[PDB]
DNA sequence: TGAGGAGTCCAT
């Protein structure tokens, strides 16, 4: 976000999103899973016909 | 600590031990206070003591408590702490209170101008590191898969005769303590270069700043 | 929103930062590994820094 | 007679 190059920004505002959004990060399965929303499970759920199973 | 408080130019001293001396040695806690308080009664002076430094308060009561003092309130502070817990957290500073300074820190450096200001330790005692010698708690064969780990590495590399490693290896299949475990590593010549490590890494942490006082 | 490469069609690809001590010593090594024994080799290369200096 | 302790990841 804050590097420059002769005083002057190095990146742009649309350089930057392109570029922050190329890495990834992978916690744990039981910090993943809290993590969520209730949104994000329900979508998925109804998404692959898994709320009718017990 | 006598030698700390009898100290015009230094406020922050930092005990490395093996042991942490919370409350199951409190009564122990309670001798060196009123002795420190008998010394601090002699140099006119008020003096800090932080006890119970572990991985339990630096993250359930906060590290930062320590730095406050050093740039709102005017004393010396003595800290106990161990090996292992100061090798986790790290930059354990202050940053200035001029009106509270010491009447000079001598800066470092040449050419940078911080935006800010801090500092760091000045003052350190260290102590002989004991357990040199690794262990597993998970199950009862994995330890003993580690130590046989270590027994053959050593043999490999030449600080151990072939003779001397079957005796090892024979009585830790009959059954040993780890207490007749540590008085065979000694021998070798491992040790010597493992203590030096621990040293010259817990010394090389305590400094990360360019302020400094002039006696260290 | 959904950013494209097409958006560095035009960039500045051959101006870097002024360079330190510190990165000279890691990219010489490297430019003299692809010369020989080089395009498909790994390397293995521990580098002693010091806490306080930028590592 | 021989030595003397805390700190950690992850899937079950």
């Amino acid at each position: 976000e804050k590097q420059t190059v002769k005083g002057e920004p190095r990146f742009t505002l649309e350089q930057q999103e392109y570029l922050k959004a190329q890495i990834v990060h992978l916690p744990n399965q039981s910090e993943q899973l809290l993590q969520c929303s209730d949104a994000v499970l329900n979508d998925v759920l109804i998404g692959f016909n898994l709320n009718a199973e017990r | 600590i006598k030698a700390f408080i009898s100290s015009p130019d230094n406020r922050y001293m930092l005990s490395l031990l093996n042991r942490t001396l919370d409350t199951t040695r409190q009564n122990i806690n309670d001798f060196i206070q009123f002795c420190c308080d008998k010394w601090a009664k002699e140099f006119n002076v008020k003096t800090k003591t932080f006890f119970g430094v572990n991985a339990d308060w630096m993250r359930l009561v906060g590290y930062d408590e320590i730095s406050k003092h050093l740039n709102t309130e005017l004393g010396k502070v003595v800290v106990f702490s161990t090996y292992a817990s100061m090798g986790a957290g790290k930059n354990p500073d202050y940053a200035v209170n001029l009106a509270l300074e010491g009447e000079s820190l001598i800066s470092v450096a040449d050419v940078t101008y911080s935006t800010q200001l801090r500092s760091d330790i000045d003052s350190i005692y260290l102590e002989k590191p004991t357990q040199l010698l690794l262990s597993d708690d998970y199950s009862h064969t994995a330890n003993q898969l580690c130590q046989f780990h270590q027994i053959l590495s050593l043999q490999e590399n030449g600080e151990l005769s072939p003779k001397s490693a079957e005796n090892w290896c024979r009585q830790q299949l009959m059954g040993m303590s780890r207490e007749r475990s540590l008085q065979q590593y000694h021998q070798t010549s491992d040790y010597q270069s493992a203590v030096r490590k621990y040293i010259e890494q817990a010394v090389g942490r305590a400094g990360r700043t360019s302020l400094k006082r002039k006696q260290i | 929103m959904n950013v494209s490469i097409e958006e560095f069609t035009h960039f500045d690809f051959q101006l870097v930062p002024e360079p330190s001590p510190l990165d000279l010593v890691i990219t010489e090594p490297l430019k003299n590994h692809i010369e020989v024994n080089g395009v498909k080799s790994g390397a293995l290369l521990p580098l002693p820094f010091q806490t306080g200096i930028g590592k």
